[PDB]
């Protein structure tokens, strides 16, 4: 889950 | 408001709204909200905004065409230091590199013309 506008990835 | 105390001041109001043409989406007409992002200052170093241009710009901020071309490029790149490879927020920071990079250079000459120096490279 996430896509951008977050600060999240991996 | 009001403005454009000499005739190279006069050139970055009328260059900033066509920088304004460049964004059709409104991504960046406006501050990003910090109501759904409230670790975008804990990631961007310097944040800036179309708003925060024409307020330095308005407040004699800009005397030098390098300055008003570097806080776009500072614009971009905060859109590209927070966001994922495959958005619409991603892609529109893209298209103002390009189209809106033009822009920067179109209206950088009307200063150059008066500034004088040398030519060619």
């Amino acid at each position: 889950s996430g896509r951008g506008k977050g600060g999240k990835g991996l | 408001g009001s403005s454009g105390s000499s005739g190279f001041l006069i050139l970055l109001r009328k260059t900033l709204e066509q920088l304004q043409e460049k964004d059709t989406g409104n991504i960046f007409s406006e501050p990003v909200p910090l109501s759904e992002v409230p670790d975008y200052l804990d990631h961007i170093k310097k944040p800036m905004d179309f708003f925060t241009m024409k307020q330095n710009l308005e407040a004699y901020r800009y005397l030098n065409f390098d300055d008003f071309e570097e806080d776009f490029n500072l614009i971009v790149s905060n859109c590209l230091k927070y966001n994922a490879k495959d958005t619409i927020f991603y892609r529109a920071a893209v298209r103002l590199r390009e189209q809106g990079g033009a822009v920067l250079r179109q209206a950088r000459r009307q200063a150059e013309k008066m500034g004088s120096g040398p030519s060619s490279g």
